[PDB]
């Protein structure tokens, strides 16, 4: 389930508020549906009560206030090992060479 | 200090209280809220970073003296803006807007000795002409001034004391 | 009423058990770039050593009117608002 909501969007910087139990830790990765397309946010700061300031790892345009945000409980983690040889990947470890899924065994 | 951030809230609370002819209930409700703000434990909670809709509810819990719709709504707005500490000033400016609306004023009269109660009658009769407002008086005594009287009405004062005459003579020379 | 108001306030606070911190204890309320803001610690003294979970220390540098700002002497990313 998704437990946070966007409260600001200023350029690339997005503020998300959680109930004060579930506040993500710093460098945790969040996720939100920016339209028909997924977008992940990396927590930079825990400021004030419940609110968390993040940097969007992607296009910020199209974000509304009040979108539901789901917090992955781990930092940005990428596929590793022999499976990645000869592939191209972006910062999130997704393939950008159009040869399809990576075939990772471990992240 | 919250003299400036209190003005909008006092004005809104008064304009609302007038529409419903409940000015007195609103004044007592604000006077209670501004008191719960002063308690030792609540003043601790108001400073720590709680989420607004949690701080507001914990504050509402401590008051059954607030008419559940319109007083609690004011508390919720002030909490959303992070201004619950401004209530002690919302109260003062509410009283001020009321005194203006009802054309009332309150004059301090400061003297070396208490007055003869005919002087007070003439003073009130005079000020109710200097000002359109029906005036209360608060007589006060101060033996630094030694004759005459000081009349202070708001930020206006009439320095009738002989102490003033002396200090104002000294600076002519 | 001016006195029984204060008494009723104290009573009703005791009812809902809103309470003050111990003087030697406090809660983190903000984390960023290795600096934390602590709420409480009424007895914290400038330059003191504050003991975090995980057997780590922070140095109290800013004793502001409502919170203590301290720098974390170690890895800080695992700290969280509430500890």
């Amino acid at each position: 389930m998704a437990t946070g909501k966007i409260v600001q969007v200023i350029g690339a910087v997005v503020d998300v508020e959680f109930p004060q139990d579930a506040v993500p830790r710093v460098y945790d990765a969040l996720e939100v549906q920016n339209g028909n397309e997924r977008l992940v946010l990396e927590v930079q700061q825990q400021l004030g009560g419940g609110i968390v300031r993040t940097i969007a790892m992607g296009s910020s345009d199209g974000l509304r206030r009040g979108l539901d945000v789901k917090d992955l409980e781990h930092p940005i983690e990428v596929p590793v090992g022999k499976a990645t040889l000869g592939r191209i990947m972006n910062v999130l470890g997704e393939p950008v060479d159009m040869k399809g899924e990576i075939g990772e065994e471990e992240r | 200090e919250f003299i400036t951030v209190a003005r909008p809230y006092a004005k809104a609370a008064f304009d609302f209280a007038v529409e419903h002819q409940s000015v007195e209930r609103w004044q007592d409700m604000l006077a209670f809220a501004a008191e719960v703000t002063k308690n030792e434990q609540m003043a601790e909670l108001l400073s720590g970073a709680l989420a607004p809709e949690t701080l507001a509810e914990s504050f509402i819990a401590v008051a059954g003296e607030q008419l559940d719709e319109n007083g609690q709504n004011l508390i919720r707005v002030m909490a959303e803006n992070g201004r619950l500490n401004a209530l002690p000033d919302v109260l003062e400016q509410f009283i001020h807007l009321r005194a203006v609306s009802e054309a009332t004023a309150e004059v301090d009269v400061i003297s070396a000795a208490a007055l003869s109660e005919q002087q007070l009658a003439k003073i009130s009769a005079a000020m109710e002409k200097r000002l359109s407002r029906k005036v209360k008086l608060n007589a006060k005594i101060d033996k630094s001034v030694m004759a005459g009287v000081i009349i202070r009405a708001g930020d206006m004062v009439i320095d009738g004391s002989v102490r003033g005459r002396l200090e104002r003579l000294a600076d002519v020379l | 009423n001016s006195t029984e108001i204060s008494e009723l306030i104290k009573q009703r606070i005791a009812q809902f058990n809103v309470v003050s911190e111990a003087h030697n204890e406090g809660t983190i309320v903000s984390v960023s770039d290795g600096v934390i803001r602590i709420h409480g610690l009424a007895d914290c003294m400038q330059g003191e050593m504050i003991s975090l979970p995980g057997n780590r220390y922070a140095i109290a540098l800013n004793l502001e009117r409502d919170s203590v700002g301290a720098v974390v002497m170690g890895p800080y990313a695992d700290l969280a608002e509430g500890m």
